[PDB]
């Protein structure tokens, strides 16, 4: 039942074994194991897990050339990139883009140029709140 | 080029007395400097006639007399510093007549630098005082420093002593004081303490100390006093009562083993709040480390013991060899070092003589080496005296060829002679050429007598086959044809493409004793001479089996026909007791290295841990585990790592639960020290691995604890498993964390340290990474290894990684370690992912660690290709044995 | 009472240091203090660390400090710091 398997494929995600996590990915790129229709929101939720947040950063960014070929990058790169909240992460992406964009991004060219936006806002944002949504967290959370 | 251009003295001048006196002004001065006064006369012969005098000074601002640095004989020229090479070079206007004695005379000041060079301060909190040592470190190049000598270790002569120290304070050095400590009429505040002549020494081996330590003593049967300095805080506890009961049954155990007594009439130990190295023989005033030297029963493991009795032997080992006789020069050091590094296996084993400690030169010294010889890269030992100049040249030296590989060629050598042979020479030796210095020439030439008075029979002569081990690089791998007892040998290189640049004079060919049993019968002592050769001692019928190397006395890898291996096998299966303890982990890590080098099949190695299932000895379990760390380390984050698991568990499953029996559910230690490593091996492993027994107990101990916080349950040899498993499994790691904050003692800080990057949670770890930036939280010299830590945590490898990449610029620009930092993050890397990740991290932008980078990338692409070749069959036969 | 000596420049362990040793209402001038009351008692005080430690021993004594407790009976006993049987105290 098409149902129970995706909720499976999403619970398998929520391991907290990081071997476990990438085995996962080389299934998630087998076509036997998983099929095309859903390996990229597979992905997608094992970046959800933050423990998958580095395995599918440095996935995607070291691999993203042979995806090109066949996987939808768009909301992908959204998803992998939505955590990023330093300048250094913004350095990455922006490597990331001049590393790959010889080639273009397919339907993610644009979201790319959006992430590269909203991360910067989201370090802005970082720094004017760390300290005092902290000092409100330690107080009330006693 | 002139003198003065040179690196070497000349050898017209041989020094003959000395006097020093020195005052540290503990108290900073007004600029902030320490500093200290110093005089000495030096008189030396003229052993040819000369008109200039050269002797060793650095760093020391001179007072000028009768304009000039120094007085006298015809007159002086002029005097200068030539910092270059650091003489004092004196032109006399006449020439120094031949065959005379005059005095060199010079007063001086120096710095108290904390340098850890020369006279270096030490400073240290104690109470709430930060107190002040000044002590001394003169390993080779450093002793000119503290006053003007002929500082070479040839240039032997006698010194007296005198210091000049705050009247609280006691002062230390090679001797005895001559008479008690008097008040300095120029003062009260300060004492003058004298000290009767030193025995004709070299300079290298002096010590001065001037501290507020207090010390523990024996007088022993032999009649030489023994006497451990430490802290007052920490001799009230005890903790020096371990090394002054160990310290007086290795003294004569050597006493008898050179069978010649004691030289020295004091035997002084002292334990430094900190030190650059772990110890230093300065003769008759031992130095070490806290950690090295001070026991306590309550908090250290076994380990720290085994630690404490071995670095003892080693340096009161250099009492005689090393000190008594002295080098040469130092292009000789690895006969120092490395025969001390000996020697200390045997000494231990005198005073601990039921823990076997014998056996650990096996894992600690041979195979930490092998795998460093097996390169191109490597060097030979005996390397020309000319190549040696520079302090650089010189201090390059000591790493960890000259140690080991000098450990392993010396034991051998006691092992082909007779060891009673080896003992007869080594004694005539130090007999004849003591107080003088020699190369080892010598010594090949005292065994060579020896061994003729003996008539030991040898192929050849000794200093033949040890100048075939001596001075070329590398060792062999001998490969029996047992179907015919075909034997040969040849060059074992770890890659077996890689370009030998360096040449050989004997082509790589090596005469190699051969000690070998077959069936579990010792058979007869056999020699190769050649590249090939044949005996019907080692062919062999039906299930007859042989083995080489029995206790892995030589230096050499060994290699058997397919079938011998499965024969060997099925005997060790069979019983495993039948088989040399020791040789069991041999032929392990022979099939491991072996399989590296594309010599045999890997699944050939992996047999080869099949009979650990049944294993209780403390030796193979370890060789197994430190093979398979590689195995762990690569394929972690695969699939591979799934079922490798499941067949470790498989493996140590049983031996746990020898110990839960054997140990009475953990409420006592065995009692030998092998049985107890033993132990910690099993919990760790069984534990770490996913046994459910540990998820239930450890956790049990830990909770004990956190509703014990001053009565801690845990056993101090289990404590650094157990901490860290049950952090693996937040109020945990919070506890621990105000542990940590609240720890008083290093060791224990240290195993929290470690504990606390066991943790799963990636907040908890991205938490520990930011705290390691707060200097306040963590010392600052230790940041690396927390990083390190949280590295080779599998959760961590990525974080540290994005971490680096982030803050490169900054640590880089400010901090410290990156070489083993570097290291430390790469090994992981195993395919063309990281492989473009690093290389554009170079391009992107190293300190000590920009080689290293470089070996990073080196490695890297082996490993690519290793798992390309191995995976599948490892899988499958990991798999296989999933059941 | 004893103590090692202390103080960064001694021997924790050649000799003691800061003995006291006393027998209770004992006055020199006044000699042995004998045992007049048909009864008595022996009673030892430690004052003193470390591995530090200390005992009486018999002396020549054919009983012992403590000991003449368990009802021994005399004709008369009589007790003194200086000296009858002697019996030495040992710090180890
Ligand atoms: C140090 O000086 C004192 C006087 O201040 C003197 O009596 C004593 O003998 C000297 N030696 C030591 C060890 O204190
Ligand atoms: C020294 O070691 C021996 C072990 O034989 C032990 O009996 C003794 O108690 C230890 N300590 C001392 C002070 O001898
Ligand atoms: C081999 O080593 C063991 C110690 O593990 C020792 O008992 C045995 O006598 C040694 N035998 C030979 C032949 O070296």
């Amino acid at each position: 039942l098409v149902n129970e398997a995706d909720k499976l494929r999403a619970a398998l995600a929520c391991s907290k074994e990081l071997w476990i996590l990438n085995r996962y990915l080389s299934y998630t790129l087998n076509p036997d194991l998983i099929r095309k229709q859903d390996a990229t929101s597979t992905i997608i939720s094992i970046t959800n897990n933050v423990i998958g947040q580095g395995l599918v950063w440095d996935f995607v960014q070291s691999n993203w050339k042979k995806l090109f070929n066949d996987y939808s990058f768009s909301n992908l790169i959204q998803a992998v990139t939505r955590r990023f909240s330093t300048e250094y992460e913004l350095q990455q992406l922006e490597q990331f883009k001049k590393d790959n964009e010889e080639t273009g991004f397919g339907s993610g060219t644009r979201a790319l140029e959006q992430a590269l936006e909203k991360t910067k806002a989201n370090i802005k944002w970082v720094k004017e709140n760390k300290e005092v949504v902290l000092q409100w967290f330690t107080e009330n959370s006693k | 080029s002139k003198a003065w251009n040179r690196y070497r003295l000349p050898n017209t001048l041989k020094p003959d007395s000395y006097r020093v006196t020195l005052r540290p002004y503990l108290t900073p001065n007004d600029r902030g400097l320490y500093v200290f006064k110093g005089s000495s006369t030096v008189r030396f012969t003229c052993k040819e006639a000369t008109d200039v005098i050269i002797i060793h000074s650095k760093k020391l601002n001179y007072t000028l007399s009768q304009g000039h640095r120094v007085v006298l004989p015809p007159d002086i020229d002029k005097t200068e510093l030539v910092e270059p090479t650091e003489y004092l070079v004196v032109h006399l206007k006449g020439s120094l007549v031949k065959d005379s004695q005059y005095e060199m005379d010079s007063e001086f000041e120096g710095e108290l630098a904390d340098d850890l060079a020369g006279f270096y301060r030490s400073e240290y909190m104690e109470g709430n005082v930060r107190k002040v040592v000044a002590t001394t470190q003169m390993q080779a190049a450093d002793a000119r420093k503290s006053f003007p000598c002929f500082d070479e270790p040839a240039m032997k002569a006698e010194f007296n002593i005198t210091l000049i120290h705050p009247k609280d304070l006691t002062a230390l050095s090679n001797m005895l004081p001559k008479g008690p400590s008097t008040p300095l009429p120029e003062d009260p505040n300060w004492n003058v303490t004298e000290f009767h002549t030193t025995p004709k020494m070299s300079t290298y081996l002096l010590a001065f100390i001037v501290s507020e330590f207090d010390y523990v003593e024996k007088q022993a049967s032999n009649g030489v006093l023994i006497r451990i300095w430490a802290r007052p805080s920490a001799i009230a506890a005890g903790h020096g009562d371990y090394a002054l009961n160990v310290t007086g049954p290795i003294l004569n155990f050597f006493a008898g083993h050179y069978d010649t007594p004691y030289p020295l009439p004091k035997s002084d130990q002292i334990g430094l709040p900190d030190f650059n190295a772990g110890a230093m023989e300065n003769w008759g005033l031992v130095t070490y480390r806290e950690n090295s030297l001070l026991f306590d029963p309550l908090s250290s493991s076994s380990s720290n013991k085994e630690r404490v009795v071995t670095v003892i032997a080693h340096e009161l080992a250099h009492q005689w060899f090393g000190n008594l006789v002295t080098i040469e020069w130092w292009n000789d050091l690895w006969l120092n070092e490395g025969f001390a590094s000996y020697v200390e296996y045997l000494g231990a084993d005198y005073a601990e003589p039921t823990w076997n400690l014998k056996d650990l030169m096996v894992l600690n010294d041979v195979y930490r080496v092998m795998a460093v010889d097996a390169l191109a890269s490597s060097h030979p030992l005996s390397t020309p005296a000319s190549e040696i100049n520079t302090p650089a040249q010189i201090s390059e030296l000591f790493d960890a060829i000259s140690y080991s590989k000098g450990a392993s060629v010396l034991r051998m050598l006691s092992s082909f002679l007779s060891e009673d042979v080896f003992k007869q020479g080594l004694a005539s030796y130090l007999h004849t050429f003591a107080y003088q210095n020699t190369i080892y020439l010598n010594l090949w030439d005292h065994l060579q007598e020896a061994v003729n008075n003996r008539s030991i029979q040898l192929p050849t002569t000794v200093r033949d086959i040890m100048n075939r081990w001596t001075l070329q690089m590398g060792f062999p791998v001998i490969t029996v044809d047992t179907s015919t007892g075909t034997l040969s040998q040849e060059h074992f290189l770890l890659d077996p493409d890689s370009n030998v640049t360096r040449p050989s004079e004997f082509n790589y060919v090596w005469i190699v004793p051969i000690t070998s049993i077959r069936d579990g019968r010792q058979q007869q002592d056999y020699w190769l001479i050649d590249v090939r050769a044949q005996n019907d001692l080692f062919s062999t019928s039906g299930n007859e089996w042989v083995l080489l190397n029995l206790n892995v006395t030589g230096y050499y890898r060994v290699n058997y026909d397919e079938e011998n291996w499965r024969k060997i096998q099925t005997q060790l299966q069979r019983d495993h007791s039948a088989i040399p303890v020791i040789n069991r982990a041999q032929i392990i890590n022979d099939a491991f290295n072996l399989a590296s080098a594309h010599k045999v099949p890997v699944t050939l190695a992996l047999n080869n841990t099949l009979f650990l299932i049944e294993e209780r000895q403390y030796m193979p379990w370890e060789a197994a585990l430190s093979s398979l760390s590689y195995f762990k380390l690569m394929f972690d984050r695969s699939e591979v790592y799934g079922p490798m698991k499941n067949y470790l568990k498989k493996q140590v499953t049983p031996l746990f639960i020898h110990f839960r029996n054997n140990t009475n559910n953990w409420r006592e230690i065995p009692e030998n020290l092998m049985d107890q490593y033993s132990e910690v091996n099993a919990i760790s492993t069984a534990c770490s691995n996913g046994v459910p027994e540990c998820e239930e107990m450890v956790s049990g101990l830990f909770k004990q604890w956190m509703e014990n916080p001053n009565n801690n349950p845990i056993h101090p040899n289990l404590r650094s498993t157990v901490y860290c498993n049950a952090i693996a499994q937040e109020e945990e790691w919070d506890f621990a964390w105000e542990q940590f904050r609240n720890a008083t003692l290093v060791n224990e800080a240290d195993k929290l340290r470690a504990a606390l990057a066991c943790s799963k949670e990636l907040w908890i770890l991205n938490r520990y990474l930011s705290y390691t930036l707060n200097p306040d939280l963590i010392r600052k010299q230790d940041a690396t290894s927390t990083i390190i830590s949280i590295t080779n945590n599998v959760i961590g490898q990525g974080l540290v990684w994005d971490f680096v990449q982030s803050n490169w610029k900054k640590l880089f620009n400010d901090y410290f370690s990156f070489s083993n930092l570097i290291q430390a993050v790469t090994r992981r890397f195993s395919t063309e992912y990281e492989l473009q990740q690093l290389e554009q991290f170079k391009k992107d932008n190293f300190g000590s660690g920009t080689r290293a980078l470089e070996q990073a990338l080196e490695k890297t692409k082996a490993n690519i290709k290793w798992v390309k070749e191995n995976k599948e069959v490892v899988l499958q036969w990991f798999t296989e044995n999933s059941k | 009472d004893f103590k090692p000596q202390s103080g960064g420049g001694k021997c924790f362990n050649c000799y003691p240091a800061g003995v006291n040793i006393t027998l209770a209402n004992f006055n020199e001038t006044k000699g042995p203090l004998c045992v007049d009351t048909s009864h008595f008692t022996t009673k030892y005080v430690a004052v003193y660390v470390g591995r530090w430690s200390a005992s009486i021993n018999t002396g020549n004594c054919p009983f012992s400090f403590g000991k003449v407790n368990n009802f021994v009976k005399f004709g008369s006993v009589c007790f003194s710091l200086k000296d009858g049987c002697a019996m030495p105290i040992v710090a180890n």
